[PDB]
């Protein structure tokens, strides 16, 4: 639940967008296997679907490493320090290149409850609402059962 | 901190010594109030 | 658990003895060095003579530098707490003094200058076949200069300094099991003259108590 | 000349490179023996480091209840400080307020509390005026009051103290109280002193007294937090020994023709040795009086 | 004992996992954890900034002089010159000198009524140890970095920033390099305030200045509302008049603060700072 | 409601508490001086002081004869009673006995103190005593005192 | 059983460099299988947690409890090898900065009642465990203050935000 | 009557750790001038007390050797004298109790 759970809100990284866009994803780094059985949907998608991912993503590492492993995984590291795992195990090389993708569109924050659906560091143009606002003004700024020059 | 009482480091001479003074000390106060009228009384 | 029990056909072997055959007498004044001689010196010769006998491969003339390489190793075997060599390197008899006061404390040495070549002063070896087993033990003097440095168990430095360079005069006795193959000499002990100076002061200072005193007791003066 | 600050940043200066020098002068560490001489814990043997340790750590060699009971530490018979290093192996003994014949442990505390009403009177004056301290007699402790000695500026000759000034003198002295500030002590040569209190004369005259009491012209300074002034002798080891303090006595000492000299006095007892209300009060009404020493 | 091997295996990862929380492990370089190609790195970091770095210039800004020296000790320590690596001053002081130069000209140009002391703040803001290894962290640049001591020392990573910057101004001319300057150093001046960056003390003093400068008559402080004067939680609005005219209105909790944060607002005004000003434009140049 | 109660409840009854007060007493007449429970040792102090009062009226005193006969259970502190204890305390017209707290007991933790009677062989007790006229606080009221003195004599 | 409290007295830590602040001396002591309850063990243990060497033990000495005694040994003999084995200079620069009572090993004894019926008692057993840290006692803490209050209660009313808008 | 509920361990740890509950500190301790020991201002110190009672008990001892026997409760005072004492025109006609010991600095021989 919300109260179990950490929180935060909406933001961005360097403020990506708004003088160019930085795509977060850095490093996709993935383990799987020969022999295994539970790899073959990995093997499939490193034999053709990772180089045109590769091709469309210039700017993200791509490591493949085939070692004896039981569980094949990917891990995605970020611009920001944040490094994410994730199992592909008994995955069809459809929904591995589906979780790649969505790896990639990631900004790489955690996937935590957001406190309010939009961010904005200038909220107000007109001037943020204040009690003294929309009351009017007294000749010589005279206070309620005040006498003017005692 | 420690708990202390008036006689508790008073020698055996300052235990008497101080008593008569304050016994003399407050019979004099008592004995100086015996004039009300004669130490500006208030209105009557 | 002192000794095991008795009519037990496995005794216990022993690669050391407990103390020196005879302590060689430090010679006075020789901190300021640095007949009888000649029956010292026949002395000398039988031990040599002995030991020569059960192990021909043997040179006096060339033993006080692989004593110093002992003594430096055995050191640095403090040092860096090893001791499987350091048991390699001395005696059982030695081993304790050395490691028992320093097993939670750190301990920093070093062999900086050698001041006067060290030089054998007395041989002698036991009698033949105590338990089956001879040892000979050679007395040899090193005026050398070491730096130490020891810390207690939470790192603050309680004797001694690592960077100043101080003299040492000290005589190092060596033992070897000479029936045993593959018996080695070892450091065996540490001779302290009588007339050495004391050691240099400690850092902290030590309050002794006085006599204790019960209640139907009086102090005495 | 400089202002009063900067004069005693000057004397803080020298007392520090004084210090310093002894420090320097203390070869590397030397083991001394003190036996211990005093009825409880007898034949305790205190290896200590000379010219470093105290009295008060050989009291934290024994317990913290001597630490707090301990006022003055006798060594070889002689009065000594709490803080004071001790030079040379001897023999020492520990004084409190509550012993058969406490002689010097009252001495030391007068001149304590003395040095206390000088400095907080020294400091609780404007700028407008000049503070001369002169010196602080050495009335006997059954007079009721410890004095002390001080050369007004000449525009204070028809002024005199009032219930408020005694008020704020005594406030800054329970604020010195507070401040918990130790009794430093210093034993320095002649002509140090002397280029220390250059700029007083009436303490140029003390020191030059001092030596030539002293066959080895020697003076002995002692320093509370800032305040640098010197002493007829052992003093007590904290200012938070004192518990009840109150100067409420300033009395010009006639005949006026020199200078207009003014004796403030005081009346004090330890945390050890308090009092109730009543006793004070009387206490300070007799201090109240002037004390001239006989 | 129960027959199994996969539970086992699970609790002995879990155990592993509260081991490693209760006793952390020392940060380590990103090159010394696997699966780390240079060539590969550099190239995506260019990738990723979108613009035509030159390799060997990028890597003689990502080399630094302490990652020379300790080079040079280790290849004493080992007793083995081959190590003649180009060290990226030249490169640091190119791009820190084209930065500020570009910084100033995007400020004159954006706020032209800013002084000279105004300006050179915002650019020492911008250029400064906080915002430039913010930056470098962000973009990746501290694991490139090749430094002595890990973490990398946030001079070392703004002097790593700088060369980076000087590097791209030599291989893609000084056009993009300020197109990249505008995109990843003007954009942190987003959700500050003009004082919020530039500490100023005494306002009033400056907006007396000012108001010297442009020959406007001394302000008069009056005030303008009042509530809880004699309370323990008082607000009051102070207006600035020049000449009978409000120029500006602080509040605060006491009349000095009001006071104070008036002659502030007149300040922003002033200087163009407001905060319902004129949205920096990051449109492409067309 | 105890109020006005001097004397309190304790042994299996009034008989019972006079007897153990009987004993306290006859130990104390006998070894002159004994550690009891501080209410038990408080209680029979007044006994004490009273059986010194008869042993004062003397042996030829019928009264005083059947007093001690009753609370001397051991009959040759009778004798002793009426030739050297109250002889000892002749000059004095009370006070005959101290009684001073010592530290409670070790296994029960009970309040316990030491009853003696004054001018026993016995080594002497610990006493507590004033601070010497000597401190600071006891001079400073010395010279209060001369003071006060003075202005009185003149 | 565990036995990690006696451990703790041997942590070689590294030597320290010059420019470090002097680390003071701990030593933990522990007494165990100890014929007390651990409820009236705990009273005792929060009596002395924080005052001084000295202080713990005069009130254990003028404490009527059974394992006051118990502790004021355990506090002897922890004094006794901090200045020995361990490296302090003065006995009296040590408080107790930890003082606790633990559960034990206990054996179930059998009460009869009446009508046949019986109760179990165990025969309670208690560790008590201490660490003593060089130095002078740490101060107390200062009571919370009005201006304290004030101080708080203004930061609270300027952390207030605009809930659930823009 | 039967308990309704189970009490907490917050609750039992609210009684339990209850200020009158904890235990007091005691101020009245102080220091023995004479054996240098704690002690409390009204009670006597306890090595002094346990000195005088061991020396008593010596003393006690004497006098039953001297007396043999029960019911002997001599007429005339009693005088302790140590090693290196003679008696003294107060203590003739007072049974002498003799002691091999040097007499103590304390038994102050009055
Ligand atoms: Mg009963
Ligand atoms: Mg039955
Ligand atoms: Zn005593």
């Amino acid at each position: 639940t919300a109260r179990g759970t950490p929180s935060r809100f909406l933001a961005s990284v360097l403020h990506n967008g708004l003088g160019r866009y930085v795509q977060q994803l850095q490093r996709l780094s993935f383990s799987v296997s020969r022999d295994g059985a539970s790899s073959r949907g990995a093997r499939e998608f490193v034999e053709r679907e990772v180089i045109d991912f590769a091709r469309r993503n210039p700017g993200v590492v791509i490591y493949v490493n085939s070692r004896p492993c039981c569980v094949p995984r990917v891990v995605a590291e970020y611009l920001n320090g944040a490094v994410r795992e994730e199992s592909i195990h008994c995955k069809s090389v459809e929904e591995i290149s589906t979780l790649v993708q969505k790896l990639a569109d990631q900004s790489g924050l955690d996937v935590i409850r957001i406190r309010k659906p939009f961010h904005t560091d200038n909220p107000s143009i007109q001037g943020q609402w204040h009690p003294f606002t929309n009351k009017p003004t007294t000749f010589r700024g005279l206070r309620p059962r005040e006498v003017q020059d005692p | 901190k420690s708990g202390t009482w008036w006689d508790e480091h008073l020698s055996e001479e300052n235990v008497p010594f101080i008593k008569q003074l304050v016994s003399d000390e407050d019979k004099a106060q008592l004995a100086s109030k015996l004039c009300p009228l004669k130490d500006e009384p208030w209105p009557i | 658990l002192v000794i095991p029990p008795e009519k037990s056909d496995r005794s216990i072997h022993l690669a050391c003895t407990a103390g020196i055959f005879d302590a060689y007498v430090p010679p006075e004044g020789d901190a300021r060095i640095s007949t009888e001689r000649m029956k010292k010196t026949m002395a000398s010769q039988v031990s040599i003579r002995r030991i020569k006998d059960y192990d021909a491969n043997f040179k006096i003339k060339d033993f006080p530098e692989k004593a110093k390489d002992i003594f430096i190793e055995a050191h640095l075997c403090l040092n860096n707490s090893d001791h499987d060599r350091l048991h390699t390197l001395v005696t059982e008899h030695c081993f304790p003094d050395m490691t028992w006061d320093i097993k939670y404390k750190t301990v920093r040495w070093s062999f900086v200058e050698s001041l006067e070549p060290s030089h054998v002063v007395q041989v002698r070896c036991s009698s033949m076949m105590n338990q089956g087993n001879v040892y000979g033990q050679i007395t040899v003097r090193m005026h050398t200069r070491q730096t130490l440095a020891i810390y207690d168990r939470f790192g603050r430095l309680m004797y001694g300094q690592e960077d100043v360079p101080k003299d040492v005069l000290e005589y190092v006795v060596f033992e070897k099991q000479l029936t045993n193959p593959y018996g080695s000499w070892r450091m065996h002990t540490k001779i302290v003259p009588p007339w050495a100076p004391p050691k240099q002061p400690i850092l902290k200072t030590v309050m002794i108590p006085g006599p204790q005193l019960k209640p139907e007791e009086e102090y005495e003066e | 000349q400089l202002s009063p600050t900067e004069l005693t940043e000057m004397r803080n200066d020298l007392f520090n490179k004084e210090k310093a020098r002894q420090l320097s002068l203390t070869p590397r560490t030397e083991k001394i023996e003190v036996k211990h001489v005093g009825k409880t814990d007898p034949g305790t043997v205190f290896v200590m480091n000379k010219n470093i340790s105290t009295p008060y750590s050989c009291a934290m060699h024994l317990s913290e209840w001597y630490c707090r009971k301990s006022i003055l530490a006798l060594v070889d018979g002689q009065p000594w400080d709490m803080y004071k290093p001790l030079t040379k192996s001897c023999e020492i003994k520990f004084l409190t307020f509550k012993d058969c014949d406490p002689g010097e442990v009252n001495k030391a505390y007068w001149r304590s509390c003395a040095m206390m009403m000088g400095c907080v009177i020294e400091r609780a004056f404007k700028d407008e005026y000049m503070v001369n301290l002169v010196r602080a007699p050495e009335v006997p402790v059954i007079s009721g009051a410890f004095c002390y000695d001080v050369v007004l500026d000449s525009k204070l000759d028809e002024w005199m103290p009032t219930k408020e000034n005694l008020r704020s003198f005594t406030k800054d002295a329970h604020a010195l109280i507070y401040k918990d500030l130790p009794f430093e002590t210093l034993e320095v040569e002649a002509k140090v002193a002397l280029e220390i209190f250059q700029h007083s004369k009436y303490k140029v005259d003390f020191i030059e007294e001092k030596a030539s009491q002293n066959p080895e012209r020697i003076v002995k300074l002692h320093r509370i937090g800032d305040f640098i002034d010197v002493s007829e002798g052992p003093l007590i080891p904290r200012t938070s020994i004192c518990f009840q303090y109150e100067v409420s006595a300033v009395h010009n000492l006639q005949p006026t023709q020199p200078s207009l000299i003014r004796r403030f006095q005081g009346v004090s007892l330890p945390v050890h040795l308090r009092a109730h209300f009543t006793i004070w009060d009387k206490l300070l009404e007799r201090s109240r009086k002037m004390v001239t020493e006989d | 004992v129960k027959k199994g091997f996969r539970a086992a295996f699970r609790f002995q990862k879990e155990l592993e996992r509260q081991r490693l929380l209760r006793c952390p492990p020392p940060p380590v370089r990103r090159s010394e954890k696997p699966n780390w190609d240079y060539h590969a790195e550099i190239q995506a970091f260019g990738h990723r900034l979108q613009e035509n770095f030159s390799l060997d210039l990028l890597k003689t800004a990502f080399v630094n002089s302490c990652y020379i020296k300790s080079e040079e000790a280790k290849r004493q320590q080992l007793g083995i010159v081959l190590l003649n690596l180009k060290s990226n001053q030249e490169l640091s002081e190119q791009g820190t000198s084209f930065s500020q130069t570009c910084l100033t000209q995007f400020l004159e140009d954006e706020y032209p009524d800013m002084p000279t002391e105004g300006i050179k703040n915002l650019v020492d803001f911008l250029t400064g140890e906080e915002v430039v290894c913010h930056v470098a962290r962000n973009l990746a640049v501290e694991q490139l970095t090749l430094s002595e001591e890990f973490p990398v020392p946030p001079a070392v990573l703004q002097q790593t920033f700088f060369a980076v910057i000087g590097a791209l101004l030599q291989s893609s001319g000084p056009e993009r390099t300020a197109l990249f300057i505008r995109d990843f150093l003007i954009t942190q001046m987003t959700g500050k305030e003009l004082f919020e960056m530039w500490k100023i003390i005494n306002p009033m003093g400056l907006l007396v200045e000012e108001l010297k400068k442009r020959n406007v008559s001394a302000p008069e402080s009056r005030l303008t509302r009042q509530s809880g004067g004699t309370t323990a939680l008082p607000l009051y609005f102070v207006g600035l008049y020049c000449d009978k005219k409000l120029i500006a209105e602080g509040p605060g909790e006491t009349v000095l603060v009001a006071e104070e944060e008036a002659a502030r607002v007149a300040l922003r005004k002033l200087y163009g700072f407001t905060e319902n000003r004129r949205p920096w434009n990051y449109s492409k140049p067309k | 409601i105890s109020h006005g109660r001097v004397f309190r409840r304790m042994g299996l009854g009034p008989e019972s508490r006079i007897h153990l007060l009987r004993n306290l007493l006859t130990g104390l007449v006998r070894h002159e001086r004994i550690e009891a429970p501080w209410a038990r040792v408080d209680e029979m102090r007044g006994y004490a002081e009273k059986l010194i009062d008869y042993g004062k009226l003397g042996d030829t005193n019928e009264r005083a004869m059947r007093m001690a006969d009753f609370w001397l259970t051991e009959k040759d502190l009778i004798p002793k009673l009426f030739q050297v204890l109250a002889p000892r305390y002749k000059d004095q017209t009370g006070g005959y006995t101290r009684m001073l707290q010592i530290p409670n007991r070790s296994l029960d933790r009970a309040k316990m103190a030491v009853i003696e009677y004054k001018g026993n062989c016995l080594p002497p007790l610990p006493l507590p005593r004033r601070d010497s006229h000597l401190t600071l606080l006891n001079q400073l009221l010395q010279g209060l005192r001369q003071d006060l003195r003075q202005s009185q004599e003149a | 059983i565990s036995r990690k409290w006696e451990k703790k007295n041997k942590i070689v830590y590294p030597p320290q460099l010059p420019g470090e602040p002097r680390r003071p001396a701990e030593i933990y002591h522990c007494r165990r299988q100890i014929k007390y309850s651990k409820d009236k063990m705990w009273y005792l243990a929060k009596l002395i947690r924080g005052m001084s060497i000295d202080q713990a033990l005069a009130q254990l000495e003028f404490n009527d409890k059974k394992g006051a005694k118990i502790i004021k040994e355990v506090l002897l003999e922890a004094q006794d090898m901090a200045v020995r084995d361990h490296n302090v200079e003065f006995r009296s620069n040590l408080y107790i900065a930890e003082s606790t009572s633990g559960r034990g090993q206990c054996l179930k004894r059998i009460r009869y009642h009446g009508r046949g019926r019986f109760g179990i008692m165990e025969k309670v057993y208690c560790h008590y465990f201490v660490k003593l840290v060089e130095g002078p006692p740490p101060p107390p803490e200062p009571p919370k203050t009005a201006v304290a209050h004030a101080k708080e209660y203004i930061q609270q009313l300027r952390s207030r935000t605009i809930v659930h808008t823009l | 009557a039967a308990p309704k509920n189970r009490r907490t361990i917050e609750v039992n740890r609210c009684r339990r750790r209850n200020p009158q509950k904890l235990i007091k500190v005691k101020n009245n301790i102080d220091v023995c001038p004479e054996c240098g020991h704690l002690k409390q201002k009204h009670v006597l110190c306890a090595y002094c007390y346990e000195k005088v009672c061991k020396e008593t008990a010596e003393i006690r001892r004497q006098i039953g050797k001297q007396e043999g026997g029960p019911f002997k409760a001599p007429t005339i005072e009693t005088v302790v004298l140590y090693t290196g004492e003679t008696p003294s025109e107060q203590d003739q006609g007072k049974r002498i109790i003799e002691r091999d010991r040097k007499r103590p600095s304390w038994f102050t021989q009055n």
